[PDB]
Order: structure tokens, then sequence, then C-alpha cells
């Protein structure tokens, strides 16, 4: 088998309101997804509360 | 520059709009099996 | 310079004066339908 263990990093570049990450595959093969992270620049100008 | 990890993926649809909904809640999910320890899996197949 | 977002709009009249009342509470509302996931909607129509 070709199975492997995480993680896997991949660029999701752009605004948060517009990027829709999704996982289609197919297959004759399993998968497991444990967690999901993201990073990114955050800048709110109006310092709230 | 911020970052955060969604620890689990349990789970499922949440047709509530995305600024309201929790993490772990995807917007669609087909043939998924959100177990307790392992997260998303494929559902096991149909023997004939 | 401050800012804040009122996440929901549920809901309705609040004749209590505005320095007392919660957010989500408008001062008047006619033909509104404050649902759970979607907020304000028009009420669905009549049929004759």
């Amino acid at each position: 088998l070709n199975l492997g263990t995480g993680q896997y990093r991949f660029p999701v570049v752009g605004n948060a309101k517009f990027n829709t990450v999704y996982i289609l595959s197919d297959e004759t093969t399993p998968l497991n997804i444990i967690g999901c992270g993201w990073e990114g620049n955050y800048l709110r100008r109006s310092s709230g509360i | 520059l911020i970052s955060q990890s969604i620890k689990n993926l349990k789970g499922g649809i949440s047709q509530q709009p995305d600024i309201l909904r929790y993490p772990d809640q995807g917007s669609r999910q087909v043939n998924g099996w959100s177990s307790e320890t392992e997260g998303l899996q494929k559902r096991p197949p149909l023997v004939f």
C-alpha cells in the first residue's frame, strides 16, 4: 500500500470570504483527515470593542 | 500574521451561514464517516 | 476608531429604551421573519 502519515501543506492564496477548499477524490483507496489548519495575514483596521 | 488549527472534523453539513457556524462543520459532505478518533473517512463499501 | 458587528438579527421589537436593550433588537419590524440560520426575511405571501 501507499498510505503515509500527515501533515500536508498546500497554498490557499487569497481572501477568506472567497476561497472554498474542498476534497473530491474518487477511488479504490481510503483516506483519513485528522485536523486542518490555516495561516494568513490578518489586519483589521478598526480596533474593535 | 495569525493562524489556527481546527483540531477535529466532526462534523457534517451546516447550512447556517459561515460567520455563524462552528469549526469542524463543513459546508457539504458526501460519503464521509466522521469517526471519534479518526476524522473523515470514506464510508465502507457495499459487498454484493 | 472602534467597530463592532451585530452577528444576528433575532429579533423583533424592543420598546425598552435603546441604551438598555440588547443588540439583535430593532425598534420596529413589520412583515419580518427572523429565522434561525437566515436572519430577517419577508414573510411568505398569501394565496387567494
